[PDB]
């Protein structure tokens, strides 16, 4: 193949042009996102039975759907959470490789046939099956500076006017809303309903009767009479548009002809649907909407188009309205994808000038500057073909490959330049002679590296979707590197190079170059005598190998395993959780203290604060709250004290003082949708019909008994909520009929007055809005006002709630969660700083075997993927080692030889394990990938030593020792070129803080460490292994 | 309403003897009350913690305390079946013939579930058996609705 | 899959035409082969467990967790769950001037979970320190609670 | 019974409100007759599985 | 594979069974299809031996 | 026309301008892919130009 692309150079070029243009059609089309879809596909059923409790929902909405989710394909979870606000949320979870659309329709339908089991009060509100990504591409906030507005007006002006506008946008997906679009609410005063002898039932009636739409028909409608010259529709009484019109409806008439209306009994207003959530942008009454990405689009351009759509309508909406962006990640994604481009173009520069240092010829340096871009562009084309995208993972994949991209070019260039110097042969003959040495070694290396990275793609499930990006990218990169080293690079060497005659070893004349050539020759002779001295002595430097292997294996255990580093995305979050029985005012007093702390003490870093009361994570209650803290650009936050890993600690320390409030500030995880902090998701299930109370006892027991082993269990938390007071009314069925009172009147009165009943719909400005009925807060806050509600018997005389009802308090759960149909409660935790996770898992599945009769355990979340996994990596790496050994026995034609090469994998590993220890770096996925890259290119720089030595001992029969000496001498130079270029291109990743710090460092530290060691150790050991193996066989 | 009573309320419901005794060493109020009107006596009688309810009244806890509706700790203990707590709160001066705002005695709460041993414990100590709630219901009519025979013969 | 989707999209037009006595029982659309993949039997070795008692346990605690399995399109139970069957007698109903319609009305008026509301709800007033749920009725959950139905 | 405007308010503007964000969608038309009948026609790109 | 998932899940309930309940398999077609393949596997093994 | 009144095509008229905008890139991608094939076949940049 190479000797073909020497007399046919232009042919090579037209490939390198195609697979260049083929990249351009992918630099412009490839969607740019932050992380790909690695989580297991999932969907979230949601349903708000309003004015309810946690048991009503469990028994009327959750258990029903939980029974009829039958015959779904690829189902793993059926998690469920019923709250006290009314909202049930059911989260399924399908396997990896599942179509989300098909699963979503299966669920939609299995529910569509479960709908006529739910009440006539959820079917109206409706349920909403939607995929779970939890991934806000960006959030948009809308404020009124003046202060004339509220949340319930900005929310409407956003929904009716803008949600539509940014929905026609390119790649916008689903749009969520904070707040609630307008809705007319009727607040009733039971002190006035008794006077007029009314109730909130004939009110429901008069509102359902005097707003409904009625069908009438047509005029001249077919079948007509012969002689009709007219057809026109007929239109009867229709919906009520303006609120004033609601004040014009009739309820009754008195004996004196006095006409009763709504105005004189109730209070009509336009507000929101649910008032539970309260958002504030730095205390300013505010709201907003949230955008998440469409699958297969570019986030940068999407955000740049939304920031435009929001200006296209800047002037139209009222004066005093402002638009702010509390949470966005594109300001971080742009950097995270640019800080690697300026690394790849910095690496081609360094490998260009390093070859100006060693080769000292312009035409010799241009050749890799041409090959590496070709390889990168072909890699982009291959990704575009497989549907893959541009991410952080995929770009770091080619970053930690660039060494293997430059190595396959300099190995071709320096060998032809060594031949032209040692024999004076012209470039054509010199190349056609060199490729008579390498054309097979490069194919063997292709197979080796394919076997090294490929197995990483078949791994676990969620880490599979990460290792797969990395593996696909790096394998494409090396497959194209070897081809351009067999197709284009040698042709470039046959044309661009310039003839030099024999004896041009390089002495240099005046500058750095003469000094460098002289010192290179001297160091080469000395190193060669040194390797000879070592070859005289085996044992020594054969037992040091065991020392290094032992140190490596002993460092591989003091390395705290992790998944991904947390970084500075420019945003973090604060969580407020108050005691049970807590109101909204106290939570807002706490969130205003949070805001004052963040805007008074940390205004040099903090841009804004988006507080949301009622939107907590692991609860929608009136008790909790959240706050999205956004930070200035990274140039406005210099140093390390002004990062999030420090503001988090400052804020946690300061808010620990907040009385009666569990406050916790924390940074965002890398993968938002996924679990964080290497915890475990344990959970107790009751499989004997045990009560909620007995299972709560079992849980408290397990917790009290898990603090007994603080050696491997640190913070074992109940993710759920403790029981809280609740008001139990007992309707006397005897004294309710003794007076002639219908119970569907009592229950209706209660629910409407205290929970709100969706009555009907009305029209406003060409949009459908809802009609809610409720009591006025003043009359529904405490007990002992119950006696103010008078319901109507058939005898006319109105009776209070005091005659029917008795009252009491009880501690009933505010949240009830499930797992796979059965009741359950979740339990979180994390392994000690030194212990692994499997130990913490086996311990507490040994502590769970001692629980009462009928209580079992199950793992969920990230801990479920480790049960069906864990034993994949060792087997896959074993078969990879077998493949490598066979591919090398094929290349050398020997069963013993390969071990020499196969004994340099622990050299490049101890360097990374030493650097990540000196720097405190965990065993991330970036670290494993760097280990693999170092292994691969060390094996590459060793395979060629062995091939050279073997060819010298078969073609030239020089002998074992002499041939090994000549090989280490020949190959010394390129090995340093590669090591030096890679180290220099990666050093910025070890130093560069700010954006992409925890990832750039995690990659570069391991890479640099492995390289130093596999360079200054592999130059010395691999010849020892070669001679040892040749002697022993 | 003080920072020492809230901890007592938290630790009595969770069942912690060490923390409760400690907080009582520092002169905490054992007459503390939540926003509903509950001393740790109510929480213990509700959740079944003895070795605590024996401790709170030694430190001077009000036995006949009542919440915002009139429910003593006997009402909560007599409703679930805590006999070892019923025979205690009565030895310490609890009004067995008590009444909430509605008008139910602890008999009207013990005859509902079928805690006949507690019915005997209570009527041994002068529980009125001809008493009526605001509905005109005794313990006999309540034991008849539920159709029990033991509680039917206990009351003659 | 898309076949079942098309079939179930055409029901939605037909389901509002069926009576509330079918929908309320639950329609079922399912891919399936006509022959049983397998049968799984459950027996009480000792005694004190009638067919009814075994069939209940099977439906409750091991039927749903198996129909959710991936690969099982259809599952047939060889029995049935429990249910508060109410075997009535006319000679005692005409004695009280009653009929089954009043029985059903009373039941579905007294075995019902009401959307009561919320203590200290939203929007509240300035100066509220309490938040609670309200509870009025429950599902009678037993046999000695259905008998007290008035 | 609903006239052409009541259905564009109630039925159509609330469906085309959600139909945005569908993959490979070239255009969408809609018709709202006087008999209440409503039609919405979404046209996707070629090569799309229907 | 489905039958294996089911024979697993069943084992995941027997510990919580009351005193006396027992799971029997009166009808399974899978015991035949993993024996119909074994008697042909060992057949083609005997074949290479012979 | 007045302000706030735009126009847009559909049906075959949409595909018509789609093809009208496509053709100019097609005539180029089909030429700069003949130049390369010819230069490869004959290993000369002058033959394909001629």
């Amino acid at each position: 193949m190479p000797n073909f692309f020497i007399d046919r150079p232009i042919f090579a070029w037209v490939i390198a042009i195609i697979i260049m243009l083929a990249g351009g059609l992918a630099i412009l089309k490839l969607p740019v996102a932050q992380y790909p879809t690695i989580a297991p596909p999932a969907v979230t059923i949601s349903a708000s039975y309003p004015g309810a409790d946690a048991k009503t929902v469990q028994d009327t909405v959750t258990q029903v759907i939980e029974q009829n989710m039958n015959g779904i394909d690829n189902l793993m979870y059926m998690s469920s959470n019923s709250d006290s606000t009314g909202t049930v949320q059911i989260t399924l979870t399908f396997e990896s490789g599942t179509d989300a659309d098909i699963a979503q329709v299966q669920v939609q339908n299995k529910l569509q046939l479960a709908m006529p089991l739910l009440p006539q009060e959820v079917q109206q509100q409706g349920v909403s099956v939607e995929k779970s990504s939890s991934s806000f591409l960006m959030v948009v906030g809308v404020i009124n500076t003046d202060g004339t507005m509220t949340q319930e007006d900005i929310s409407d002006y956003v929904a009716a006017n803008m949600k539509d506008a940014i929905s026609r946008t390119s790649g916008v997906g689903d749009v969520q809303l904070f707040g609630s679009q307008y809705a007319m609410r009727i607040w009733m005063n039971p002190n006035e309903l008794n006077k007029f002898q009314l109730t909130p039932v004939d009110v429901i009636t008069a509102i359902k009767a005097q707003n409904a739409q009625v069908a009438a028909g047509q005029l001249g409608g077919t079948p007509p009479v012969k002689g009709q010259q007219l057809n026109a529709s007929i239109i009867a009484q229709t919906r009520l548009t303006s609120t004033e019109e609601f004040g014009k409806i009739l309820l009754k008439v008195n004996q004196d002809g006095s006409r009763v209306l709504l105005r004189d009994v109730a209070k009509i207003e336009l507000g929101g649907e649910n008032y539970d959530i309260i958002a504030e942008f730095n205390g300013q009454p505010a709201s907003g909407l949230g955008i998440k990405l469409a699958t297969g689009a570019n986030a940068l351009d999407t955000a740049a188009a939304i920031r435009a759509e929001l200006a296209k309508m800047e002037p139209f909406f009222p004066s005093g309205l402002k638009i702010v962006y509390p949470y966005d990640t594109t300001p971080f994604v742009k950097i995270s994808i640019h800080e690697v481009v300026k690394t790849l173009v910095e690496a081609i520069i360094l490998v260009f000038l390093v070859m100006y240092l060693f080769l000292q010829n312009f035409r010799a340096t241009l050749i890799p500057t041409i090959a590496v871009p070709v390889v990168l562009l072909g890699t982009f084309a291959v990704l575009a073909a497989f549907g893959f995208s541009i991410n952080t993972l995929t770009m770091f994949g080619m970053v930690l490959a660039i060494g293997l991209l430059v190595d396959d070019a300099i190995v071709v260039v320096e060998n032809v330049e060594r031949v032209m110097a040692e024999e004076g042969l012209p470039p054509k003959e010199a190349t056609r002679k060199s490729m008579g040495q390498i054309q097979g070694a490069l194919v063997g290396i292709a197979m080796v590296l394919s076997a090294v990275f490929v197995p990483m793609a078949f791994f676990g499930g969620s880490t599979g979707a990460i290792y797969r990006q990395f593996s696909i990218t790096i394998v494409s990169a090396m497959a194209l590197s070897v081809l351009v080293a067999l197709i284009l690079t040698p042709a470039l060497c046959a044309t661009m190079l310039k003839p030099i005659a024999k004896g041009d070893h390089g002495e240099g004349k005046k500058g750095f170059f003469g000094w460098f050539n002289r010192m290179f020759e001297k160091s080469t002779h000395h190193y060669t005598d040194s390797v000879g001295g070592i070859l005289r002595s085996t044992g020594r430097y054969l037992v040091l190998y065991l020392i290094i292997v032992v140190g490596m294996a002993y460092l591989f255990v003091r390395l705290p395993s992790s998944f991904l580093p947390d970084e500075d995305q420019g945003v973090f979050m604060t969580m407020v959780q108050l005691p049970a029985g807590a109101t909204q005012e106290r939570t807002q007093k706490v969130l205003n203290e949070v805001t004052h702390y963040y805007l008074t003490k940390e205004k040099n870093n903090v841009e804004s604060v988006f507080a949301v009361n009622g939107f907590g994570f692991a609860g929608r209650g009136q008790n909790t709250g959240i706050a999205f803290v956004s930070l200035k650009d990274w140039a406005d936050r210099p140093g390390e004290e002004n990062k999030v890993e420090a503001i988090t600690m400052r804020a946690t320390r300061a808010f620990s003082q907040i009385k009666d409030a569990m406050v916790f500030a924390f940074n965002l995880p890398a993968i938002v949708e996924l679990g964080t902090a290497t915890g475990f998701d344990f959970e107790l299930i009751d499989q004997a019909g045990l009560g909620h109370e007995k299972l709560t006892q079992a849980r408290n027991q397990l917790l009290a008994e898990a603090a007994k082993h603080p050696d491997m269990l640190t913070s074992v938390r109940p993710n759920g909520l403790e029981d809280t007071p609740q008001f139990k009314i007992d309707i006397d069925q005897e004294k309710a009929q003794a007076l002639g009172v219908s119970i569907n009147d009592i229950n209706t009165t209660l629910g409407a007055a205290w929970g709100g009943s969706y009555v009907n719909d009305f029209i406003d400005r060409g949009r459908v809005k809802k009609v809610y009925v409720m009591s006025e807060a003043k009359y529904r806050m405490l007990p002992d006002d119950i006696g103010d509600w008078y319901v109507r018997a058939a005898d006319g005389q109105m009776v209070p709630f005091s005659a029917f009802s008795s009252s009491r308090w009880e501690y009933g759960s505010p949240r009830l969660e499930r797992y796979n149909g059965l009741p359950s409660m979740e339990i979180l935790g994390q392994a000690a700083p030194g212990k692994s996770t499997g130990e913490a898992m086996e311990l507490m599945e040994q502590l769970a075997s001692k629980l009462p009769t009928g209580v079992g355990y199950d793992w969920t979340g990230m801990s479920y993927q480790e049960r069906l996994s864990g034993n994949q990596a060792p087997s896959l790496y074993a078969i990879s080692l077998i493949v490598v050994f066979l591919c090398l026995a094929a290349l050398y034609e020997s069963w013993s030889i390969p071990f020499s090469v196969m004994l340099v994998v622990p050299l490049g590993v101890i360097g990374a394990l030493l650097a990540a220890t000196f720097r405190g770096l965990t065993n991330d996925v970036y670290f494993q990938v760097g280990l693999l890259t170092t292994i691969g290119l060390s094996a590459k720089n060793a395979i060629l030593i062995v091939e050279f030595a073997k060819d010298l001992m078969d073609k030239e029969g020089k002998g074992l020792i002499e041939a090994t000496l000549d090989a280490v001498r020949m190959r010394l130079r390129p090995i340093l070129m590669t090591s030096l270029a890679f180290i220099l291109g990666v050093m910025p990743l070890v130093i560069s803080t700010g954006a992409g710090s925890g990832a750039q460092n995690a990659v570069g530290t391991g890479v640099m460490g492995g390289m130093v060691t596999a360079t200054v150790l592999a130059i010395f050991f691999v010849p020892v292994f070669f001679v040892v193996v040749r002697r022993r066989f | 309403g003080s920072d020492l009573g809230k901890k007592l309320l938290e630790a009595a419901r969770a069942g912690r003897d060490d923390e409760v005794r400690i907080l009582m060493a520092n002169g905490a109020d054992v007459n503390a009350a939540d926003v509903v009107g509950w001393t740790p006596l109510h929480l213990a009688a509700y959740w079944g913690h003895l070795e605590i309810v024996e401790v709170l009244l030694k430190n001077g806890a009000d036995v006949n305390a009542y919440d915002t509706l009139g429910s003593t700790p006997l009402h909560l203990a007599a409703h679930f079946g805590h006999l070892e707590i019923v025979e205690v709160l009565l030895k310490n001066g609890a009004d067995v013939n008590a009444k909430d705002d509605n008008g139910i005695t602890p008999l009207h709460l013990a005859a509902n579930r079928g805690h006949l041993e507690i019915v005997e414990v209570l009527l041994k100590y002068g529980a009125d058996v001809n008493a009526q709630d605001k509905f005109g219901k005794t313990a006999f009519d309540i034991s008849i609705n539920n159709g029990n025979e033991d509680l039917a013969e206990i009351l003659q």
